[PDB]
């Protein structure tokens, strides 16, 4: 549903 | 501390430019 | 948002989102109060009935959307949380009294057309703008229906008697809550909905002309039931323990 984020947000 | 800034609920895209959204007049009859 | 419309590009400013990290879920709304102060309602966060305790690592602030579900590259701006401060009086045992939170962000996001704060309300603008009859406005990417949008969601609802509100619900009413809709014989409808917590309930000063953030979206049986209205933190009321944190904790 949701657009994957970058990364750098994830860590 | 205290009133917020200067800044405060004044949009860039609407009162800046002096422009309405298009429900807002629904909202200002109201009062 | 139930019985709303579609917002314009740049109409809530300081509309946030509630971002979870695995998995990937709108959580609640928020509201930007200035560059690294974010208010949202405790029950988002804080929950112990359903099993709710959202930490800061849990969890990542989107603010400058329209979209719900697109990633908005040069628009959106993806903040950390370094601390969450919940009301130490919220009660979420009997009736959600003080559904209130702050969230200081890792770094201050810049405004830009899209990101831009909304006042708090003062006592001349809570004793001019906070009397039954007059309308205030709810944003959010919440239900419906009591389903999800593609887009930013839109509804202006009038602020409602304290009795009449006392008599729709068997809940406790405070002084910390208000509430807000249409009544039966009025028929207009809309309400806020699962999804829209959080979420501010603004009105605009006919005097300076600015936005206030009036209430914050917290409680509601159903959504958009006649007979029934939408609750809301009362933010004049709780605003001494907002500038105590802010004032404390820089
Ligand atoms: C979801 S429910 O229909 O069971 N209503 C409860 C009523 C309640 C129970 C216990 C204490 C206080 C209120 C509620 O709103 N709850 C249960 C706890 C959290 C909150 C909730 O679901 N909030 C989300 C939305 C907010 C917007 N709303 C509205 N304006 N109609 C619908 C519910």
């Amino acid at each position: 549903d949701f657009e994957e984020i970058p990364e750098e947000y994830l860590q | 501390f205290g009133s917020g800034e200067a800044d405060c609920g004044l949009r860039p895209l609407f009162e800046k430019k002096s422009l309405e959204d298009k429900t807002e007049r629904e909202l200002l009859e109201s009062y | 948002i139930v019985e709303g419309s579609d917002a314009e590009i740049g109409m809530s400013p300081w509309q946030v989102m509630l971002f979870r990290k695995s998995p990937q879920e709108l959580l609640c709304g928020a509201s930007l109060i200035s560059d690294r102060w974010v208010l949202t309602a405790a029950h988002c966060l804080l929950y112990p009935p359903w099993d709710k305790n959202f930490t800061e690592n849990d969890l990542l602030v989107r603010i400058g959307k329209h979209s719900r579900t697109r990633y908005e590259r040069n628009i959106e701006k993806i903040s950390m949380l370094e601390k969450i401060y919940i009301h130490p009086r919220y009660n979420w045992r009997e009736n959600l009294d003080r559904d209130i939170a702050l969230m200081k962000l890792k770094k201050p996001v810049a405004f830009s057309d899209y990101i831009h704060p909304v006042c708090l309300p003062d006592r001349e603008t809570a004793a001019s703008l906070l009397q039954a009859g007059y309308k205030g406005r709810v944003t959010g990417w919440g239900n419906l229906k009591e389903g999800q949008p593609s887009v930013l969601q839109v509804v202006n609802l009038p602020i409602v008697e304290r009795p009449v509100c006392k008599d729709s619900t068997r809940i406790r009413i405070t002084d910390n809550m208000f509430c807000a809709g249409y009544k039966p014989d009025e028929g207009k409808r809309g309400d806020a909905c699962e999804g829209d917590s959080g979420g501010p309930f603004v009105m605009k000063s006919p005097f300076n002309n600015r936005w206030y953030q009036m209430g914050i979206v917290s409680w509601g049986e159903g959504c958009d039931r006649d007979g029934k209205y939408g609750f809301y933190t009362h933010v004049f009321r709780l605003k001494k323990w907002i500038q105590k944190v802010i004032d404390q904790f820089g």
